[PDB]
């Protein structure tokens, strides 16, 4: 997966930050974890949350 | 004093002063060049 | 809080009909000019007793009739009220 | 009531002078709001009822109104400080 | 389901009063009933259409029957200018003597109502002359009603049930409707105008018992097949022709004269005949375009699939649209309603300016009634079009099968569309309100010369190009040396130019700054209403606040107080909000029309021209003035024939405000209140012996929105109708 | 593990209100909540008013399950006391409701089988057209 | 009754369960998340549809979803 | 005026009574 | 003239409006001592009024049958002051405001707490970005061609 602190684009359609960018905090190495990629964002969502878990196919490392 | 200046830079105070200045300007302009319908 | 919210509308309603009551009653049966020998001419000539008994009476003899001053106040000192 | 009114004139003739204690500046045509309230004065007719209070209190001059104004301002200062 | 509603056991198992309400409210939403299929859907829709037709025919027959039985149709055809058309008699045992005396108008021997539907002018124009004609037409339409019901029942039966495939045969239905329903009907109507209407206007009584014995033309049928069609236009009616009489009558049957018959102030019957004939031909030729069972013709699927521009600026173009339309009845209903709404407004706009009925347009109240009627109908129809729009987007739209086409691409840049609609509305609002308020302040301060009065140069220029000479722009049809003017100088231009420069009719009325302002108000209305509706349609499947909205359907209460709060988030709610803006918009347009026309008919357009530039003018000189007679329908001194409209005026106000009740206060309050009432009932002796079978509950959130909107709309319509009719008929212009 | 038995224990001290049971308790269903209090003490009634819970076993009949979990929540949160509640039908039958398996649902406990759990993210639900003319919803898959 | 669903984006914070006023949800063992637990809705017959659970859920998008469905005397919150 | 005295109370009083009673029984079943 | 209108300097109703206005003002003026403040005020209103009508006549305004100035916005070169010019001026000022605001928002976008400087204005920064608006067409035109205007 992507490194820690990596700038990634959100591919999950139902996400508040969909088509936007966030920063990787940590990736769970447990292969049973369905959404390992922990991401933190610059702006909060409608639930006042600034962090969310995603899968490997839901992030796109860009720069 | 720095805190007071910071307060004077807050949104509502800034708006009161800015729109106050604008109101004054438009008033004086409309006093010197009154009844303007053209230009 | 939402009950305060609805209660506000109803308070507005009540007070509105109260002040309308006062206005019409005063202009109709109390206020007005007085002629010599004691002849009293009221502002709306005592129509209350016969007019305020239908909604149409309030619609026409109160609201419609008395809104005249406000709606033609333009071009005068009362224009701010229009 | 002391500086921008027709109070003394009103004292001279309360029955045929309209109480006024607000005057507007002459810009953008709002000067029209200064109407003929009587007493050789042009302004906005007030409906607060201050003139009748002042007459009831025995006030006759604008000077006394000025003094009461100063007193009230002082009291404002005192309440704020308090 | 074991109880009502039988089409939904989900609602049927509801122990509360809701069960009833929703039962009534979801009765026609076939797609959401239990155990439904495409077949049952189409078949029920078909039968329902037959039912609707039957209701229409029965309604019309009722109108004909009542005019014939209780009206003064004959007295009217003898003197259309000085007779008020009777709609029907009235028998109300609640009436007092003054009411009975007051409502006895016309030549009636009792209380009646005066028709403002304008059926008299219509029926008289097309050929009806006696009560007997009306009776026979009523019987015939009753027969059509029975036939339609019979057809619904028939096609519901297993022998006559059509398959879904048949319903999906688009090309055939298009061919048949274009050629037959549009073409043959219009040709046949031209037939009626030629055989009955035109002779009737010339003073010739032509009916079924003699129409085979009478020549519609002196040398009939020859010139048609000869190609000497011009002979049918040889001598039209004279300019001093009197309608219904032989005096001044010609013999032509098909002309393009233009303008109005000077006496009746309406279009020429020969012009209308030629019109219907011509369009009948265009329809008939156009009806042979699509392929059926004869090896020739176009394939709509292929046509759509071929219209994709190389370069990909429209993606895959229209590929797949055939199926996504032909499979989704909601898409079809959206297109249908959109077009129907547009042409309904078109009907209003063309019928007020170019009346086709004899001695209408002299009837001011009828004209106003008709315009307002059709404009409100058009409004509702439009909102509905935009309502079945998103139902498609939710229930039917298949994203994968529409990959990269115009529709999917439409959903792609939805934010752009919505934001630009928002900009347009915002601009128009700021500046129209701004200019109005400016002018009002100028009027207040006694300086109307400082008003900002923008002249409608563009529309005036269009009028000039159309041949109006008031603004003196001298363009095209107003320019004496223009080729456009020379082209039809010897055809329709005489009558037309004569009509467009006769400033006593409504053909291209003269316009000033007031017209500019109110037109921009109308622009604001259209743009904003479309903002609500379009935004509601595009976000019907989801948004960032609710990405899975499609999983909840077209209508739902909300998504909860979480995430900041989600009230009025469904597409249905978007519609519901849009209705207010439609009512507002049509309010403005009908206000405009009615005021301008009342000032026209009164003989002082300067009233409108000066007062419409500021909103105090609309309030005082339009609303406040024209209610004088209305509010005096009944008073402490007595009553007259306007008491109905005063009572209806107040009725509308009341219903409107009750609407406000349902719209402002929401559910929980009422639910708890009702709980205390339930306790009250269970603890009150004697009354204890009586108990409910359906638990009393407060109306639902959505139900509340609907009921509120309904009271609001009804109040709106009834109030404005009462004002319109009373103000207009109280003076008759 | 076997659920708790439901005997006839004394009810809290209360003067009675108008927020108690109605006909629903007689014809449909009512509810019963039991708890064990260290002492006599005042508590606010879910149906309005103040009552006194006795020391030892207490049994209170309410009209709704929500009232039961509300009162119980106030008990565990304020008075640090464990509670249980059951549903009761007119025929006499009693159904043990809460806590179902002896452990509060907030904390995990082995033995519970999943109900209504979709092993897929919420955005991957099929469009309504995929389930047209079926009895299925996009979230039932 | 109303319908309540749990999706695998659940991180087992248990916030929804302790938010329900009618005891509808519960936590069961799971391996898909670090918390070793996932939500579940075995008692939706007692569900009123208030959506406090959805307002308590931290995930984006929601891992608990309430689809208001067939209306019963329990779901209407009636006490009569 | 003859027929209206028959049909008006028929449609205004009898018909809605019959219809409301019928619909009531239907919906309550 | 344009749209069948008549020039205000040649309009009879325009003049009659001026007449009635001045006469109303004088009719009100009759009740006050000539040296008093109300008199000077009403007289000031009269002079301002006639100066207004005279200026409108001089400006080449067209009047309707109402006797009021109507505006020509078609682009007609005899009336560019009736919409075109003040329109250009407006667009210039609005562009100034928007461009300055944009500059300010961009300037604080990359910071620890951007929202802070949105509720508490950085007056030094604002004063620095204030005059940049003077050249907003040039600045925006170049950013348009460069690709720094959109993303
Ligand atoms: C805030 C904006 C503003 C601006 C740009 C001006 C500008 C001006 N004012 Mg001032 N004025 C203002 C606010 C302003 N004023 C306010 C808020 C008051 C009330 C205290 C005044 C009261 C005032 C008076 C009494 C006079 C001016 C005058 C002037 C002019 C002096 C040269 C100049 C155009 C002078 C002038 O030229 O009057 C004709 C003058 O006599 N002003
Ligand atoms: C929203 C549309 C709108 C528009 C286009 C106007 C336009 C105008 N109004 Mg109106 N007004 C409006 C809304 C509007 N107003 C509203 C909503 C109200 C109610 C509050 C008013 C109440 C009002 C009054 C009471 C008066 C006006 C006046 C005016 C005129 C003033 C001319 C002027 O300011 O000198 C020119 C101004 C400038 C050149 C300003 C720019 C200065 C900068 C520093 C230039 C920088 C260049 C570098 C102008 C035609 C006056 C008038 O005479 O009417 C004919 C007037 O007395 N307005
Ligand atoms: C569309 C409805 C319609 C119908 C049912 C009729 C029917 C009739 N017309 Mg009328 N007519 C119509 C429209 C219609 N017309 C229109 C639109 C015009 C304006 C051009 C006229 C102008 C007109 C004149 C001037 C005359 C008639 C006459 C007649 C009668 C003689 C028919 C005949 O012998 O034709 C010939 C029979 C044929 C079979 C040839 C026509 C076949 C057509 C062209 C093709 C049909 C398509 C095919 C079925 C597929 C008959 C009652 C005549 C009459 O004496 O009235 C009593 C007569 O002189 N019509
Ligand atoms: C071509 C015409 C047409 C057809 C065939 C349909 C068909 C449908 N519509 Mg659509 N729609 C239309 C036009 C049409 N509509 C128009 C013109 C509008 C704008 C108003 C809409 C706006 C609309 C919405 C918002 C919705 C529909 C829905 C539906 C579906 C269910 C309808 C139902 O069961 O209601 C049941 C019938 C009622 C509840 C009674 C209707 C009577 C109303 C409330 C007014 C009655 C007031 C009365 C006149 C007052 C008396 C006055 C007196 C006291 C003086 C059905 C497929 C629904 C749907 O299923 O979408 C998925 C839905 O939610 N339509
Ligand atoms: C007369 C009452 C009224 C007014 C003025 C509005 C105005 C508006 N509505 Mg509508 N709305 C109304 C009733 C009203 N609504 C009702 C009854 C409903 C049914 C619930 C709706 C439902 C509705 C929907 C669904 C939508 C709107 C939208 C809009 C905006 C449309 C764009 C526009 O014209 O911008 C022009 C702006 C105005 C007309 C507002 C006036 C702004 C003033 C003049 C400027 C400030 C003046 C002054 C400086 C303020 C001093 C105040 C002081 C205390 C500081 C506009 C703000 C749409 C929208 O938001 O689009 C962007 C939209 O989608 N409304
Ligand atoms: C003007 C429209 C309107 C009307 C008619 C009502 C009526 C009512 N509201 Mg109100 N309400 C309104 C606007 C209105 N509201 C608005 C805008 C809001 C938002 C603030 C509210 C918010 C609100 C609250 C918070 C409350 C009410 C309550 C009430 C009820 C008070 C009890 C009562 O007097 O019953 C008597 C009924 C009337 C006075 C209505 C007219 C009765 C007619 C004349 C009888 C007709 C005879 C017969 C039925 C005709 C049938 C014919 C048919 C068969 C063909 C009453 C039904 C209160 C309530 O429910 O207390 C019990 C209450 O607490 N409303
Ligand atoms: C369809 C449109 C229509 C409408 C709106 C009216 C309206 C009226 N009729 Mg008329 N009527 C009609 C058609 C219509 N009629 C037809 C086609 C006939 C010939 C049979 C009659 C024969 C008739 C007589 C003899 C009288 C009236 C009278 C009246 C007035 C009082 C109502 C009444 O008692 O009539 C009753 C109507 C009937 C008995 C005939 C209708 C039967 C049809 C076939 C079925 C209608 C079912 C209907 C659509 C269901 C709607 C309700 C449902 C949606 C819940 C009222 C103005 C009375 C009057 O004029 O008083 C001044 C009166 O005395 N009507
Ligand atoms: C739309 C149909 C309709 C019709 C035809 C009537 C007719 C009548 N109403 Mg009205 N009414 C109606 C709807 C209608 N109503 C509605 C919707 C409301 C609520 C808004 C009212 C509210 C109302 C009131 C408050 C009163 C009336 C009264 C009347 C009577 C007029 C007064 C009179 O002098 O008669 C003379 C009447 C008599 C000499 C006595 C009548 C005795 C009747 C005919 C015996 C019938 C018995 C029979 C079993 C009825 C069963 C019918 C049922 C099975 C369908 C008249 C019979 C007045 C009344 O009833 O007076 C007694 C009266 O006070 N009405
Ligand atoms: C309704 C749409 C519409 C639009 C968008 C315009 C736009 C314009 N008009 Mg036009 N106008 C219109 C309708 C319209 N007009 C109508 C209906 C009439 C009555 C016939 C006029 C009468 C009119 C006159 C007399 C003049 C304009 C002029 C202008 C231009 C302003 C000057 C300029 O742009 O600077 C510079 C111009 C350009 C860079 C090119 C504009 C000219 C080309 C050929 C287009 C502008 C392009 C002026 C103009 O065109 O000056 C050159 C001008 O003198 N208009
Ligand atoms: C939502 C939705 C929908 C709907 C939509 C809508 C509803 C729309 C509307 C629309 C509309 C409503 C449109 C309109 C249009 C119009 C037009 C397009 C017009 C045109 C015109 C013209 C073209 C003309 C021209 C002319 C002139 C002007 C003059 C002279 C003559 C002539 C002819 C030349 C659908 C279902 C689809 C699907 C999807 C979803
Ligand atoms: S909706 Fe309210 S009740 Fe139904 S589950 Fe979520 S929280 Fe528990």
């Amino acid at each position: 997966g992507p490194k820690r602190g990596a700038k990634v684009k959100i591919l999950r359609k139902e996400s508040y930050w969909y088509k936007g960018t966030g920063s990787v905090v940590a990736v769970d190495q447990d292969p049973n974890t369905r959404y390992p990629v922990v991401v933190r964002f610059n702006k909060v969502n409608y639930a006042n949350v600034s962090t969310n878990n995603y899968a490997l196919d839901e992030i796109q490392e860009v720069e | 004093m720095r805190d007071l200046k910071t307060y004077l830079s807050v949104a509502p105070v800034v708006s009161t002063l800015w729109f106050g200045a604008l109101a004054g300007l438009l008033i004086e302009i409309n006093r010197f060049f009154p009844d303007a319908l053209i230009f | 809080w939402d009950h305060v919210f609805l209660g506000l509308f109803w308070m507005y309603n009540s007070i509105s009909v109260v002040i309308f009551h006062f206005s019409w009653k005063m202009q109709s049966d109390v206020w007005g000019t007085i002629n010599d020998q004691g002849v009293v001419t009221h502002i709306t000539a005592g129509n209350f007793a016969q007019s305020s008994i239908t909604i149409n009476g309030w619609l026409r003899d109160f609201l419609w009739a008395q809104a005249s001053q406000v709606i033609q106040s333009y071009g005068s000192s009362l224009s701010a009220y229009g | 009531g002391a500086r921008f009114s027709n109070y003394e004139a009103w004292l001279n003739d309360p029955t045929h002078i309209k109480p006024s204690a607000q005057v507007v500046w002459p810009i953008v045509g709002q000067e029209i709001l200064n109407g003929d309230v009587g007493g050789g004065f042009r302004g906005i007719q007030i409906t607060s009822g201050f003139f009748q209070i002042w007459r009831a209190s025995g006030i006759t001059s604008e000077l006394q109104l000025y003094c009461t104004a100063i007193g009230a301002l002082v009291f404002a200062g005192l309440m704020l400080f308090a | 389901a074991l109880r009502f509603p039988r089409f939904s056991q989900g609602i049927a198992q509801d122990p509360t009063t809701r069960r009833i309400w929703f039962g009534i409210a979801t009765a026609h939403d076939f797609e959401s009933h239990d155990d439904i299929t495409e077949g049952r859907l189409y078949q029920n829709i078909f039968a329902s259409h037959f039912g609707q037709l039957a209701i229409i025919f029965l309604w019309t027959s009722g109108n004909l029957f009542h005019v014939a039985w209780q009206g003064n149709f004959e007295a009217w055809v003898q003197d259309p200018f000085h007779v008020r058309p009777i709609a029907h008699a009235i028998w109300d045992p609640h009436f007092g003597q003054p009411a009975v005396e007051a409502f006895t108008r016309g030549g009636a021997l009792g209380p009646v109502n005066n028709a403002y539907s304008g059926v008299y002018q219509w029926w008289y124009t097309i050929g009806l002359r006696t009560n007997e004609d009306l009776y026979t037409g009523a019987i015939f339409l009753l027969f059509l009603s029975f036939i339609s019901l019979l057809a619904g029942w028939l096609h519901l039966q297993p022998k006559w049930k059509p398959s879904v495939s048949w319903f999906k045969n688009a090309e055939s239905r298009l061919n048949h409707h274009l050629s037959g329903l549009f073409g043959v009907s219009s040709l046949a109507w031209a037939g009626h105008l030629v055989h009955v209407a035109i002779p009737g206007s010339r003073g010739e009584y032509v009916r079924w018992n003699n129409f085979l014995d009478v020549l519609p033309h002196p040398q009939g049928l020859g010139p048609l097949l000869t190609g000497q069609w011009n002979l049918y236009a040889q001598n039209p009616s004279s300019s001093n022709h009197l309608f219904g009489t032989t005096q001044g009558a010609g013999t032509a049957i098909l002309t393009i004269l233009g303008g109005f018959h000077p006496q009746t102030q309406s279009l020429w019957l020969t012009d209308m005949a030629h019109h219907h004939l011509a369009i009948a031909f265009l329809f008939l030729i156009g009806g042979h375009m699509y392929r059926t069972n004869f090896g020739i013709g176009h394939s709509i699927k292929y046509i759509l699939e071929a219209h994709i521009p190389p370069g990909g600026r429209l993606g895959r173009g229209h590929k797949g649209l055939y199926d996504t339309i032909n499979n989704s009845i909601h898409f079809q209903l959206g297109l249908a309603l959109a077009s129907l709404g547009v042409i309904t407004s078109l009907v209003a706009q063309h019928m007020y300016s170019l009346p086709a009925y004899a001695f209408i347009a002299q009837d001011f109240t009828t004209q106003a009634a008709l315009y307002t009627h059709h404009q409100y109908i058009a409004g509702f129809i439009m909102t509905g079009a935009f309502a079945h729009g998103p139902i498609f987007f939710i229930r039917d739209y298949n994203p994968e099968q529409n990959a990269d086409n115009v529709l999917a691409r439409m959903l792609e840049h939805k934010e752009a569309i919505i934001s630009h609609l928002s900009w347009a509305s915002l601009f128009l609002g700021f500046h129209t309100l701004g200019l109005y308020v400016h002018n009002d302040v100028m009027l207040a301060f006694g300086t109307p010369e400082k008003q900002i009065l923008i002249e409608p140069i563009f529309a005036q220029w269009i009028q000039s190009a159309h041949g109006k000479t008031t603004y003196g722009f001298d363009v095209l049809l107003s320019s004496t040396n223009g080729p456009a003017l020379n082209a039809g100088r010897n055809i329709w231009l005489p009558g037309w130019l004569n009509a467009i420069n006769e400033n006593s009719n409504s053909l291209f009325l003269t316009i000033g700054p007031g017209d500019f302002l109110v037109h921009h108000a109308i622009a604001l209305g259209l743009h904003t209403t479309t903002l609500i509706l379009v935004k509601g349609a595009l976000d019907a499947r989801g948004s960032k606040l609710m990405p899975d909205k499609k999983d909840f359907g077209y209508s739902f209460p909300c998504d909860g107080p979480g995430r900041g709060g989600t009230c009025d988030i469904s597409a249905w709610d978007a519609f519901y909000l849009a209705v207010f803006w439609m009512l507002n918009t049509i309010g403005w347009v009908t206000f405009y029309w009615h005021w301008k026309h009342i000032t026209l008919w009164r003989g002082n357009v300067s009233q409108f021209n000066e007062s419409s530039t500021y909103l105090m003018g609309w309030l005082r000189d339009y609303l406040w003035l024209n209610s004088s007679q209305l509010i005096n329908g009944y008073n402490p001194f007595g009553m007259n024939s306007l008491s109905v409209w005063a009572w209806m005026f107040l009725f509308g106000h009341l219903v409107w405000a009750t609407g406000f009740m349902f719209l402002i206060s929401w559910r929980g309050y009422w639910q708890e209140l009702i709980e205390t009432l339930a306790w009250a009932h269970e603890r009150t002796p004697l009354a204890n012996l009586i108990r409910w079978r359906d638990k009393p509950v407060a109306l639902s959130i959505v139900q509340a929105r609907l009921v509120g909107l309904v009271h609001f709309s009804v109040g709106y319509i009834f109030t404005y109708a009462a004002f319109l009719i009373a103000s207009t008929s109280g003076k008759f212009g | 593990t076997p659920p708790e038995l439901d005997p006839n224990t004394p009810s809290p001290i209360f003067g009675g209100s108008t927020g108690g049971l109605l006909r629903k308790a007689q014809v449909e269903e009512f509810y019963v909540i039991t708890w064990d209090s260290p002492k006599e003490q005042i508590f606010e009634m879910p149906t309005g008013g103040a009552a006194i819970m006795r020391e030892g076993p207490n049994l209170l009949k309410l009209a709704r399950k929500e009232q039961c979990l509300a009162l119980g929540t106030r008990l565990r949160s304020k008075y640090k006391i464990k509670y249980q509640f059951y549903r009761v039908f007119p025929n006499g039958e009693v159904q043990y409701l809460h806590p179902k398996d002896g452990v509060y649902p907030e904390k995990v406990n082995a033995g519970r089988q999943g109900v209504g759990q979709n092993f897929r993210s919420i955005g991957k639900n099929v469009s309504p057209i995929e389930v047209k003319f079926t009895g299925k919803q996009p979230y039932d898959l | 009754s109303h319908s309540v669903k749990i999706y695998d984006t659940c991180i087992g914070c248990t916030q929804c369960v302790r938010a329900c006023p009618t005891d509808v949800l519960e936590m069961i063992p799971w391996g898909g998340c670090k918390a070793k637990q996932i939500a579940s809705a075995p008692r939706t017959e007692d569900c009123v549809g208030c959506k406090r659970c959805e307002s308590a859920c931290p995930t984006d998008f929601l891992s608990v979803r309430v689809y208001l469905w067939h209306e019963t005397t329990r779901s209407m919150g009636l006490a009569y | 005026i003859n027929l209206p005295s028959l049909f008006v109370p028929l449609v205004g009083l009898l018909f809605p009574a019959v219809a409301m009673a019928s619909l009531f029984l239907h919906v309550e079943k | 003239d344009i749209s069948g209108l008549t020039p205000c300097k040649e309009s009879k109703q325009f003049a009659k409006r001026e007449k009635q206005a001045l006469k109303k003002l004088q009719a009100s003026l009759k009740l006050y001592a000539d040296d008093s403040a109300p008199a000077l005020a009403i007289k000031a209103t009269m002079e301002k009024t006639k100066k207004r009508f005279d200026n409108y006549g001089k400006y080449g305004l067209l009047c309707g049958s109402d006797g009021l100035p109507h505006l020509i916005v078609s682009g007609d070169q005899r009336h560019w002051g009736e919409f075109i010019t003040p329109g250009i001026l407006f667009l210039y000022i609005a562009g100034w405001i928007g461009w300055v605001g944009r500059s300010y928002l961009i300037a604080i976008r990359d910071e620890k707490k951007p929202t802070q400087k949105e509720i508490i204005i950085d007056v030094p920064l604002a004063s620095r970005l204030l005059f940049r608006g003077f050249s907003w067409p040039v600045a925006a035109y170049r950013e348009l061609l460069n690709g720094e205007l959109v993303d």
